RNA sequence: CGAUAGAAGAAGCUGUUGGAAAGCAGCGCGCAAAAGGGUGAUAGCCCCGUAUUUGAAAUUGUUUUCAUACCUAGCGAGAUCCCUGAGUAGCUCGGAAAACGUUAUUUUGAGUGAAUCUGCCCAGACCAUUGGGUAAGCCUAAAUACUAAUUAGUGACCGAUAGCGAAACAGUACCGUGAGGGAAAGGUGAAAAGAACCCAGAGAUGGGAGUGAAAUAGAUUCUGAAACCAUAUGCCUACAACGUGUCAGAGCACAUUAAUGUGUGAUGGCGUGCGUUUUGAAGUAUGAGCCGGCGAGUUAUGAUAGCAAGCGUUAGUUAACCA
RNA sequence: UUGUGGUAGACGAGCGUUGUAUUGGAGUUGAAGUCAAAGCGUGAGCAUUGGUGGAUCCAAUACAAGUGAGAAUGCCGGCA
């Protein structure tokens, strides 16, 4: 179809640019999408949780309970997982794999597919530089353009190759938009936000890249 | 990965499985075999279903 | 899939509870059997220990290689079915790192092989070739050069 | 990451505990003494609803044989009386509860007299 | 180009309940800063801090340049001139390291012991040719791991049974003279703003009184479970052979999470617990005083098998490494 | 139609608990949690109301469990 550019009040132009056939993909892989945010999902963990095992707790190795005339277990050992004195003899661990294997063909046909439904979505909306420029770092402008886009339950990110000093000072007093470079966008968060702008330059890069 | 040189030493690998083993009884010597059984253990061998199970993991 | 929403088709199969009673099912039974040394922990005797029983390479004989501390040399078989699904002449090295044959970054002698016969006139380079094979290529009229 | 179930825990043995009580001694205040009760009282319902249908069969026949021996016939032959002749499909509970019934047992008495 | 005291640093009113509004609702502002914290519950407008602009007497880390050193640094013609790392390489008896359990290679505890670039050593015994280098003196940043730590930041880290034993003055106390073992417990309130007053008693203590929103906020101090100990509404039991309950159930007292309503039960029928092994315990096989909390199949690497998916038409895939 | 007895063991379908980003909500006009009740589920659970408590929690979809507690002459504590 066709798009065009929104302005700061909510004045959309009246010559919207084309879009070209070789940016829809008419096949749909939601596995290695569903992968990809996997992988993504799989980054918050910094890998503090570890216990002490029973050769790393600091204690007697003598035997508390002596092999006869007494009614417990034997136990030649003063603290147990199943004691009360602390720590478990596996517990958790410091060295998950936290690794999954790519597949370059798998990863870029993910990419294109949900680069080309979001496009689809027709909840991308054109911007340019031009504007970029045109603003302060202010978020007050920025509050203007989200009344008139009027979508905040929704995060709205800016796909950018220059990223303005002014368009990046904004996005951060206003919690819900956010700016993203193009590559360092990820499906897992292109699916969170759900909204997004799009340079006018870099249709035909994301195009010929694939 | 290793691999047990204990075994892989008498056992060779072929196409699709069916490894290939020479007959024992005679590594040593075979004196009172008859001649029919002696070259028809001439012949190798491959391990049985179980066995083949058992050298997969083993390997 | 969204935030609220990521459903899968089919992942995520059944795994097993080995310490949840016998209401979930293979509680402390665990389901290895009963008063065994198998039953034990870390039992599980080697793969090639049978528990007593004299293990069958400790009854077999061991196999003696005539190349000795030596190795076979890289020859890459260039097999005739399958280089003749692309068509290219003037094959060489240059070409062979292109078509996804040969190391772009070392050198790898080549043999040529296959049983399939054809006709048209090619340029070929190998280090070893086989006796159908030259003679279903020449039969072709292509050339061959066995490096030499 | 370290996982308390100390409240779920609890909450799982105040219901088994509330599934019953009523027991003499230290048995509805023990919650395993109180969970292996509720295992023999599931136990023995079961048994009840074989034994006692096993029963109420049994007591009308002998409630009914009582009766019939006063107006001078035995359970063997009446049942049989129903059965080879005026084939009726009146059941022994519904006749042991008519016997009681004024005028009305009688007229059953009379009726298999064809 | 930095650190070690620091300066600036922006955006709010009204009404309601609420103890308290900061919540909620109406009207605004504004954020290089809507990260954080506490301030009477749920505070962007209470504050700082925050991003940023800066500032440093003096210590003062790193980098560059200059003056000053240091060695550094060309090609030719000869001469068997002298020389180029001596008990050296090696040989022999027992070893050690090399993937090797002693073999090419290094060394020797012991003995013996050469050679001179022509020569010597190396080329998993050795040797011919040939290839490389000329051992038998020394040193070196770079990519090498780590934190006793100074500091900034983050935790699918834990929250007083956990987390280093170590949130309380924990290595405390205590114990064995001594090796060493080695625990326990935090939370008032909102600010003690700690219960003034009055009374019993020796006071402790307790009770009315009052503050305090609240004394279900009284110092055993956020809440305060059950087992356990008692009290009382009703039910019955002091003639009763009983895994002590189940299915019913007269009678007694009720009216509910409104449902053939419930609590209890004189009596009728039946009525030797659980976990584990042994063919096999009601078991006098064993383990359990009771209750509450903890408590035992997980992680890496590689393979196999199952399912699914991607991709391919000579496949998939990047290890390491770098932003 | 076989059935729905079946240990070992094979196999299948699940439920809840927390935090992970959610769409959302409630809460000093009472949240988590506690006690009781005369509910719904075959069940893992969920309510609803009443009482304390005065400040956090949950509904729905995937992630991970130091996840789900009946015995281990299981550990500690308290009470006999």
């Amino acid at each position: 179809a066709k798009l065009k550019l929104i302005k700061i009040d909510g004045s959309f132009e009246t010559e919207p640019v084309k879009l070209s056939p070789g940016l829809i993909a008419k096949e749909l892989k939601q596995q290695p999408v569903f992968d990809a945010v996997l992988v993504e999902q799989a980054s918050w963990r910094q890998g503090t949780h570890s216990i002490l095992t029973k050769g790393e707790v600091r204690g007697g190795g003598k035997k508390p309970y002596k092999q006869k005339h007494t009614g417990k277990a034997r136990q030649g050992s003063t603290r147990n997982p199943h004691f009360v004195g602390g720590g478990i003899v596996f517990g958790p661990k410091p060295n998950r794999n936290y690794s999954l294997k790519l597949n370059k063909k798998a990863h870029t046909a993910a990419l294109h597919t949900v680069w080309s439904e979001k496009l689809a979505s027709d909840n991308t909306h054109l911007v340019d530089q031009n504007l970029f420029n045109k603003t302060e770092g202010k978020t007050k402008v920025m509050m203007q353009f989200l009344k008139s886009a009027k979508l905040l339950d929704k995060n709205v990110l800016f796909v950018v190759n220059t990223l303005n000093t002014n368009l990046e000072q904004s996005t951060s007093n206003i919690k819900n938009v956010q700016v993203k470079h193009l590559d360092k966008v990820s499906v897992r968060d292109l699916m969170l936000a759900n909204a997004l702008l799009v340079e006018k330059e870099v249709l035909k890069a994301l195009e010929g890249k694939f | 990965m290793k691999v047990k040189s204990a075994a892989k030493k008498r056992f060779k690998l072929t196409k699709s499985g069916q490894i290939k083993r020479k007959h024992a009884y005679t590594s040593h010597l075979a004196p009172h075999k008859t001649t029919k059984q002696k070259r028809h253990l001439r012949k190798q061998g491959t391990v049985s279903a179980s066995d083949f199970k058992r050298i997969g993991n083993l390997i | 899939l969204n935030q609220l929403k990521s459903v899968p088709k089919a992942r995520n199969h059944k795994t097993k509870t080995l310490g949840r009673g016998h209401g979930s099912g293979l509680g402390k039974t665990s389901g290895r059997g009963q008063k065994g040394q198998k039953a034990r922990k870390s039992g599980l005797t080697r793969p090639g220990f049978e528990g007593g029983q004299t293990p069958l390479y400790r009854r077999l004989p061991k196999f003696g290689n005539a190349r000795k501390g030596f190795l076979k040399q890289e020859w890459v078989v260039l097999n005739l079915n399958k280089i003749a699904k692309l068509k290219l002449d003037k094959i060489n090295r240059a070409s062979l790192i292109e078509k996804q044959v040969i190391s772009a970054k070392s050198q790898l002698p080549i043999k040529l092989i296959g049983h399939t016969k054809l006709e048209k006139p090619l340029h070929f380079e190998v280090h070893k070739v086989s006796k159908q094979a030259l003679k279903a290529v020449e039969n072709a009229n292509g050339s061959v050069k066995l490096l030499e | 990451m370290r996982i308390k179930g100390g409240k779920q825990t609890r909450v799982r043995r105040k219901k088994w505990l509330k599934q019953a009580s009523g027991s003499f001694g230290t048995r509805h205040a023990s919650y395993k003494v109180a969970k292996q009760t509720v295992i023999q009282a599931a136990k023995y319902a079961y048994r009840d609803r074989r034994n006692k249908k096993r029963d109420f069969r049994s007591l009308w026949i002998l409630r009914l044989n009582a009766a019939l021996r006063e107006q001078g016939m035995t359970y063997s032959v009446f049942i049989n009386l129903l059965k080879k002749h005026n084939i009726e499909i009146n059941r022994k509970v519904l006749s042991e509860l008519a016997i009681k019934e004024p005028s009305k047992f009688n007229l059953i008495v009379q009726k298999v007299k064809s």
